[PDB]
């Protein structure tokens, strides 16, 4: 259905591809060009998932494993069952993630408003796509991809990080992980100053923007506004997944001795004395 | 193409905004001295204002120097005064926790002694400054939800030093004060009990972690995507719905069905965020007081994958064949 | 009298009973596909 | 032999360690203190030295564990155990993890 | 302690069924706090819908709001309703898109419908409207970038459609808000508002490529050049937001 | 009966919709759950019967 | 700005030449690389403020 | 009884997808518990009988 | 029978996407299935036929 | 007199006969599709 | 006895929705309860009374 | 006594949920940690009688 | 038959164009799949073929 206000926004146009042969709305959710092959792709990748999980023998959600073909097929395709339905389902991951973005900017069109969130999304897209085609296309084969798997895919972080002998000396993690723990620091921070303006103590008058503006200036003596916070915030989630991205395809594909060892340029530098 | 609202492309600066007052007279412990940086106003606001020190901020800050600076005059001690050698193992050196042979009772200041001490100073800067972030909102009469979020996160700080290591009956089980030390805990803590990604509390907190970037790039992303109808007035928008809340709501209803208001969009963020380290403090807490091994846990409740193929290299290629000869 | 969807007492009287002849025959279906698998596998 | 001949018959030799050298390369002293004001398990590690491999990993992995028979294993052998004290912790898994990046 | 509660069910594994049962009460406290505004879900027609989802409303909360602007709850009827949209449904049934019956951006609806907010300024801490102009703001001016003032304002389609008079700022958070433009004789009337966020400065001139040089002089205007209502400034951002779908056919039209 | 009230309280649209999703989901996992079995594998038993 | 930027340009082409001028003096890229860094943040920053 | 008033209290609509959804993964679950089972695995029973 | 007055719920443009999906989503996933067994997999077959 | 979409009774009795006639024909098509690759290698 | 005045306190509606959730729940671990236990797992005591 | 007077300063509403949850989850609590000694554990026990 | 009412409901040229990107794609997915296999990979068996 829709809302007390989503009529006037329910407009014909601003489709890249279509027209208005799939312009329309199944009950809250927009169908596109894209969004019909958003539902071709993801019901095809998912029911691939489940015909590999029904050969595997388990429909454990935990135990299900669609692992990536052997490093020996090399870059070629790979019997479906010796791991060609990963292929298959990558393939149709990769364009139900198009999809997904390019959905996202016909309905932000129709909408009047920016293209952020489609490019935000492209950049988990881009984190994705470096994880499964671009660092096993750099590497020589399809097997470097992570696997399927709820907790499957968990062993291939695990052996990846331990395949460099220490992976949190790896410079671009470390850049990575500041951003993570710092995004979720601003999250927490940004949704804490206005839930406490929108909510203050019972019986009192709620806030405006220049409470909050001076509570951070009286707490950590700088406040970089209700715009500058949002701006600021999607740029530090966005080089969360930008430098996660870099730190697995240099892992491999641009160095492959340890971690540790690449900080030995610090170290022995020539000003160091001996 | 359309101005993306990523950078300001005219800054204005007038007179310096020394903040709102009211009876509890914030006034009185506000610095009264601001500067304006025009580089940092192209992201975000321009103007470095005062900063209101209290005794709960001067008290956190006071015993965050004397944390630092017995961290750092033991780093300093520990390479003999060498200010070079110092300076090149600075990401290297810390002030390693205790033996685990002392337990829980005062090592000596060499072999953890100081750490306790630095820890002890460290434990009451921490908690004189939530408690700043907490006065600060009660005296500026708004929630206390920056206080609250902070607690989630000091829980996670105490489990991490305090709790855990009490629990523990060691004083061993403390994070070293180093940059890489407390990254060398972190991989032998997840090696020492098991695999610490089997740990469903650590699972469940990358859940909510990698909730709070999604979230927050999510937010931050349809904001600015809906800041040409005064989207980053968020307030404005809770007290009096505008089109930036509409049309911020019905582009995630009509991408993935569902949507939130201008509002509770904010206790989605508030709520991820803070579960990161809540359920991070309980997985550490359940880790070696419970557990011990996590992969066995994973195989006992069977949900650690199984794997038929293989081991060995020589399973899949030959040395000659790897060295192409 | 009661309603939540606008219909009639008489209109979802006549849908139903087109829902249920399209449910037997679906049914229908189903009970000589399970009749020719017990033939060719029965499980029982 | 069941080294040396692991897969083939490889043998070691005297040019195995030298390589045309008085004294073989890749050698290693205690080098122990490394730090100076410290003591115990403070006084092993955190520092790059020669022997950490780059890290702040204990230096005397190769003396404790390659010369002194140190137990290396460190996991416990079940889902939940008693941890008393005097089992492994993770400084003991700190410098089984310092000999194993040397490995 | 390393003893199980029954079979395999330890300390470790109850506190993770606990938060299970927080969890699911989380999100059930969560979802209904985001149902606050837009709900009943009504249909197309305008009547309310059959489905209502698994979520019921949740309580009424009582916002008081500041500078004497009485209490809001927002769980009830909306005062930001719409009516006599100039609107028809492309089909008889439901989720389809409707077609407007006259000018999309002189109606306002689809990207250029705008709110039925309050006729009154935004108010800062202080209490007197939160944008104003920096002829009357005191002691502002131009810190870096480029200054707008006085540049020339080219439309969509190349079109100068005259100069910025003036620019609104926001006092409170001292940033900028709008553009005045001093709409030329041959395209305009007087003076009107273009948000910050539509509008791209250059060294020479500003563009706004939404709105084309005949959409300016329908632009909405404010009822005193001194402040602007949150109604006038909804009707104002949402016009240029409608130009990027209204403009011209070819926007509308799909892209391949 | 009286089971054609049913449609008073449930939209005939969102109900039909909600059945041919479900039912499908029941028709593909059915079929899956016997092809995980090595009795049932009407596949196999190709394969086993051909010799 | 466009003074600041050019600064800014400045720096970073003379970290490009301090990165590769070591290099041919033998140290290494990522050696090089920190120290035309250093040059682009400590270079640039000083022209930044020192010339606008 | 009185007990017609539970529709005075719930919401008649969103009761009835609330059970719609509990009833069947109800019977999933009973059927997937029953499955685990060795003794009650109608699947391997059948595979076990043909032998 | 009177299946016609489908229509009158469904509205035919909105179906035939629905249809069009979901056939050829089976038209290609069963093509696979079979790809993915040894017996049906008519690609290796004329490898293995034509030795 | 229900219509959710605005078709007649005659309207959609026309429309539903061209959707068997295209229901019938794909129908047909798979059976002879099915019957020959039977045939080649049955899977019963 | 006097009991009915907890309604002046508790919502009906809100009470009903907790306490059915809860009562499924209580049901559903004390049955799982017992299934992890040797003893009242009726479904190993039925194979066992079978052989 | 007059204890009657805690719910001049406690709202009944906020105490009684509260209580509410905090019964259930004491007496799970405890129903739990017999389960976890060798003794008192009835299911364990009955097994052991049988 | 009178297949000609399906431009009464779907637009042509929104179709031509959708149905254009469906037969190459498609048209590229099984050359690609004939490609990935020895028996048909027509590149392959002239190398082969040719000595
Ligand atoms: C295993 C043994 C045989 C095998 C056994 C079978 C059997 C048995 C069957 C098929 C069937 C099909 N097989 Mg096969 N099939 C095999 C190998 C192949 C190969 C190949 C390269 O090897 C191909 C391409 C196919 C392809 C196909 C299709 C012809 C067909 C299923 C249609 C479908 O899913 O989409 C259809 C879905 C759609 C909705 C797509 C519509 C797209 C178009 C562009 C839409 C245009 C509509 C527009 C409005 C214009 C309308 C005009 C109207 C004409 C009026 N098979 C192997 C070799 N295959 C099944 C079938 O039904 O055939 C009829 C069938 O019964
Ligand atoms: C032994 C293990 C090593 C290690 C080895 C690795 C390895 C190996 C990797 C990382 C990577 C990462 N590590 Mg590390 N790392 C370690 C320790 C840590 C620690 C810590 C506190 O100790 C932290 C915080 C991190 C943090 C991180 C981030 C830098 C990054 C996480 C992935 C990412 O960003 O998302 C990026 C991923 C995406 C954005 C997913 C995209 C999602 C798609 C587009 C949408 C999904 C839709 C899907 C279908 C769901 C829809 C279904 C329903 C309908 C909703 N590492 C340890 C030391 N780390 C990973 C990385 O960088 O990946 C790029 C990586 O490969
Ligand atoms: C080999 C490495 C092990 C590993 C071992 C651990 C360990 C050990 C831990 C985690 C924990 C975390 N891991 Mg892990 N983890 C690994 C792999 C990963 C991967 C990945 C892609 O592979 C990821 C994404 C993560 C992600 C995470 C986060 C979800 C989580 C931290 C919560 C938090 O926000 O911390 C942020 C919180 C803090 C930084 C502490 C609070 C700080 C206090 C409040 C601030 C005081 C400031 C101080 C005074 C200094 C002030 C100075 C200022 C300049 C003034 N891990 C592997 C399995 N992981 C944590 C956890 O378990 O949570 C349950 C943890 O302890
Ligand atoms: C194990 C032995 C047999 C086996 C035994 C059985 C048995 C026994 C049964 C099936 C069933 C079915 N089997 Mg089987 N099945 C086997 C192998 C197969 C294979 C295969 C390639 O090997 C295939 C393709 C199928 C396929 C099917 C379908 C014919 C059917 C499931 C319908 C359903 O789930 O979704 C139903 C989908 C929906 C309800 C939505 C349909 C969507 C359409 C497009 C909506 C159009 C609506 C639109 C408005 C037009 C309306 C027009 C109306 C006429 C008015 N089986 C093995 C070989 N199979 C089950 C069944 O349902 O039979 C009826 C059944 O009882
Ligand atoms: C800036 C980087 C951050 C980010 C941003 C981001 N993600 C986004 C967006 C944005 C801005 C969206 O707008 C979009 C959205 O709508 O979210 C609700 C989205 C989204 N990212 C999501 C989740 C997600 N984000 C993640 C992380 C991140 N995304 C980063 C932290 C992760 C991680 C770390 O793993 C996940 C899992 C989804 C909720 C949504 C994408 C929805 C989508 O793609 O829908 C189409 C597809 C389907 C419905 C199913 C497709 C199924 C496939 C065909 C088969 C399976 C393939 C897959 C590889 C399975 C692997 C499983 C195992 C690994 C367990
Ligand atoms: C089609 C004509 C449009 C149309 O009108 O028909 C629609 C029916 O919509 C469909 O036929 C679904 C097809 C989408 C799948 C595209 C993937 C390319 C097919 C597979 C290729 C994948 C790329 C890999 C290399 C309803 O009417
Ligand atoms: C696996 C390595 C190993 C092998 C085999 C080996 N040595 Fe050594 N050797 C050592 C080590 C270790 C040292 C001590 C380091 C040093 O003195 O530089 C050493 C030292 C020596 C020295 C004294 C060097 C000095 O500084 O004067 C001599 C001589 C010697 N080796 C002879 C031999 C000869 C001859 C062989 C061939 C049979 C041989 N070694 C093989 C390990 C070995
Ligand atoms: C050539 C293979 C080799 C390499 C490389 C290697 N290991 Fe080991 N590892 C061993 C051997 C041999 C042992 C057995 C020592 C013992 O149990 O006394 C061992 C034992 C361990 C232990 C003790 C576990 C237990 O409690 O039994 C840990 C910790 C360990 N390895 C971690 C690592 C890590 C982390 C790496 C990646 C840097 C690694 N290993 C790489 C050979 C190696
Ligand atoms: C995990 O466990 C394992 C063991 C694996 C497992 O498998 C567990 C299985 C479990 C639990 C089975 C769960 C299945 C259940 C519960 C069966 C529900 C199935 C039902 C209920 C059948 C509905 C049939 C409805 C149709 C098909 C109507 C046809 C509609 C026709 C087309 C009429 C429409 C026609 C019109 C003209 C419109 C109406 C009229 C007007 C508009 C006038
Ligand atoms: C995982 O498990 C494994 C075992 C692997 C598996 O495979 C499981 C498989 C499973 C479960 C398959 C389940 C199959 C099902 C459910 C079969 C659905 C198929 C159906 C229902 C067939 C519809 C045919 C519709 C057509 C083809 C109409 C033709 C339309 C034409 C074009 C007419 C329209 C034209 C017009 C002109 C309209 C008139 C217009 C005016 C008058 C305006
Ligand atoms: C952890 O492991 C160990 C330790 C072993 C463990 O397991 C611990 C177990 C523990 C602690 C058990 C804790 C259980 C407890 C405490 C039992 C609570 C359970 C209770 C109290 C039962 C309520 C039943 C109410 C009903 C069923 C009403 C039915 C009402 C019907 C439906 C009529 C509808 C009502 C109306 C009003 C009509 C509307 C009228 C008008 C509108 C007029
Ligand atoms: C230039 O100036 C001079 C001065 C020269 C200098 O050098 C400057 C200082 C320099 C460079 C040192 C740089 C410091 C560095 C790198 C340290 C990084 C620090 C890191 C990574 C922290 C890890 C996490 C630790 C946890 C998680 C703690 C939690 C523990 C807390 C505290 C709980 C309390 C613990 C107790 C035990 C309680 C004790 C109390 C009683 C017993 C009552």
């Amino acid at each position: 259905a829709l809302l007390s206000f989503e009529r006037k926004y329910r407009v014909r146009g601003g489709t890249l591809i279509g027209g208005d042969l799939f312009d329309f709305w199944v009950g809250p959710f927009y169908v596109g060009f894209f969004g019909v092959t958003t539902a071709f792709f993801a019901l095809l990748g998912t029911i691939l998932i489940f015909w590999g999980a029904s050969q595997q023998g388990t429909f454990n959600p935990w135990l299900i494993n669609i692992a990536p073909p052997d490093l020996s097929y090399g870059l070629g395709m790979a019997p479906l069952m010796e791991g060609g339905l990963w292929q298959i389902i990558t393939i149709c991951a990769i364009g139900a993630f198009v999809s997904w973005a390019l959905r996202e900017v016909e309905i932000c069109r129709k909408l009047g408003m920016g293209y952020h969130v489609p490019f935000a999304f492209s950049v988990a897209i881009f984190a994705y796509v470096t994880l499964v085609v671009f660092r096993p296309l750099l590497m020589g084969a399809w097997g470097h991809g992570f696997p399927y798997g709820i907790w499957s895919h968990l062993d291939w972080v695990s052996n990846t990080g331990y395949a460099y002998l220490h992976f949190h000396y790896n410079p671009a993690h470390m850049i990575a992980v500041t951003f993570f723990f710092t995004t979720t620091l601003a999250l927490a921070l940004h949704g804490a100053l206005v839930l406490s303006a929108a909510n203050p103590p019972k019986g009192e008058e709620v806030k405006g923007p220049d409470n909050e503006d001076t509570f951070f200036r009286d707490f950590i003596g700088y406040s970089i506004g209700t715009l500058g916070i949002h701006r600021v915030g999607l740029l530090l989630a966005l080089n969360a997944g930008f430098w996660s991205a870099v730190c697995i395809i240099i892992s491999g594909p641009v160095w492959t001795k340890g971690w540790p060892e690449w900080w030995n340029w610090w170290l022995e530098m020539p000003i160091w004395p001996s | 193409p359309e101005y993306q609202n990523i950078f300001t492309q005219v800054q204005v600066q007038g007179p310096a905004e020394l903040g709102v007052d009211n009876e509890n007279n914030l006034t009185e412990e506000r610095t009264t001295g601001t500067g304006f940086s025009q580089l940092i106003g192209w992201i975000g606001n321009a103007q470095l204002g005062p900063i209101y020190l209290g005794w709960f901020g001067i008290i956190s800050l006071v015993t965050g120097t004397l944390w630092f600076n017995i961290v750092g005059f033991n780093m300093l001690s520990q390479v003999g005064y060498s200010i070079p050698e110092f300076i090149r193992q600075l990401f290297w050196l810390a002030l390693e926790p205790p033996s685990p042979e002392y337990g829980l009772r005062m090592p000596p200041l060499d072999d953890g002694g100081w750490f306790i001490i630095a820890s002890f100073f460290l434990l009451v800067s921490v908690i004189s400054w939530w408690l700043r972030s907490y006065q600060l909102a009660e005296m500026h009469k708004m929630g206390k939800h920056v206080a609250w979020a902070f607690a989630a996160a000091i829980w996670l700080f105490l489990v991490l030093g305090l709790f855990r290591p009490i629990l523990m009956g060691s004083w061993s089980e403390a994070v070293p004060y180093g940059i890489f030390p407390h990254l060398d805990w972190t991989t032998a803590f997840s090696i020492r009990y098991g695999n610490l990604y089997y740990n469903p509390f650590h699972a469940l907190s990358i859940v909510f972690l990698y909730g709070s970037v999604l979230l927050f790039a999510m937010h931050g992303a349809t904001i600015l995507a809906v800041t040409r109808f005064g989207g980053d007035r968020e307030l404005e928008q809770i007290y009096d719905r505008g089109t930036a809340s509409e049309r911020a709501g019905l582009f995630w209803r009509w991408t993935m069905g569902f949507n939130a208001t201008m509002e509770g969009i904010h206790r989605w963020a508030w709520w991820f965020a803070v579960l990161t380290p809540i359920t991070g403090g309980i997985g550490i807490l359940l880790t070696g007081t419970v557990v011990d091994n996590w992969f066995l846990w994973a195989v006992e409740h069977n949900f650690a994958p199984d794997y038929t193929q293989d081991y060995g290299y020589e399973a899949y290629t030959t040395y000659d064949g790897f060295l192409g000869r | 009298d009661l309603s939540f969807t606008g219909l009639t007492d008489e209109q979802a009287q006549e849908l139903h009973s087109v829902y249920m002849s399209g449910l037997w025959l679906f049914s229908a279906v189903a009970v000589v596909a399970h009749l020719a698998t017990f033939i060719w596998r029965p499980w029982f | 032999a069941g080294h040396v001949y692991a897969n083939a018959e490889v043998g070691v030799t005297c040019f195995t360690c030298h390589r045309g050298q008085a004294v073989p390369s890749e050698v290693w002293y205690r080098i122990d203190p490394v730090t100076e004001n410290t003591s115990g398990w403070a006084s092993v590690q955190n520092r790059a030295t020669s022997l950490s491999q780059f890290t702040s990993l204990p230096s005397d992995a190769l003396y404790q564990y390659l010369l002194n028979y140190e137990q290396i294993a460190v996991h416990d052998l079940e889902s939940r155990v008693e941890t008393l004290p005097g089992d492994p912790t993770w400084q003991n898994t700190e410098r089984t993890y310092s000999l194993m990046n040397y490995f | 302690m390393e003893e199980t509660f029954f079979g395999n069910f330890d300390l470790a594994s109850l506190s993770l069924w606990l938060f299970y049962g927080f969890f699911a009460l989380l999100i059930y406290y969560l979802q209904t706090e985001n149902m606050r505004e837009g709900y009943p879900l009504e249909d197309d027609d305008g009547n309310t819908a059959a489905n209502q989802g698994p979520f019921p409303l949740p309580k009424e909360k009582t916002f008081k709001l500041q500078h004497g602007r009485g209490e809001l709850t927002l769980p009830g009827e909306d005062v930001q309703r719409r009516d006599n949209l100039a609107l028809r449904k492309t089909a008889h049934g439901n989720g389809f898109p409707m077609e407007p019956t006259g000018d999309p951006m002189l109606d306002g609806v689809g990207p250029a419908s705008w709110s039925k907010r309050r006729d009154v300024p935004e108010l800062d801490a202080h209490g007197h409207p939160k944008i104003v102009p920096m002829s009357a703001a005191e002691g502002f001016g131009v810190s870096a970038g480029t200054d707008p003032r006085g540049l020339p304002v080219m439309a969509g389609d190349g079109e100068i459609v005259g100069l910025v008079s003036d620019m609104w700022i926001d006092e409170a958070e001292q940033l900028v808000r709008y553009l005045e433009i001093e709409l030329d004789p041959e395209w305009g009337d007087g003076k009107r508002l273009v948000q910050r966020e539509m509008v791209r400065i250059k060294s020479d001139r500003v563009k706004v490529r939404s709105i084309y040089g005949k959409h300016f002089k329908n632009v909405p205007k404010t009822k005193s050049p001194n402040q602007v209502t949150l109604l006038e400034e909804d009707k104002i951002m949402a016009y240029y937001a409608g130009g990027t779908l209204y403009a011209d056919e070819s926007r509308l039209e799909p892209q391949l | 009966s009286k089971f054609y009230k049913i449609w008073l309280i449930f939209d005939p649209r969102r109900v039909f919709v909600a059945q041919g999703v479900f039912l499908f989901l029941l028709a593909a996992m059915i079929h899956l759950v016997l092809l995980s079995t090595e009795h049932f594998n009407w596949f196999e038993l190709a394969a086993a019967n051909a010799a | 700005m466009t003074c600041t930027i050019t600064c800014w340009g400045i720096g970073v082409l003379l970290g490009i030449m301090t990165t590769v001028g070591l290099m041919v003096v033998g140290w290494s890229f990522l050696q090089g690389a920190f120290m035309g860094v250093l040059a682009w943040l400590i270079v640039g920053g000083v022209l930044a403020v020192a010339v606008c």
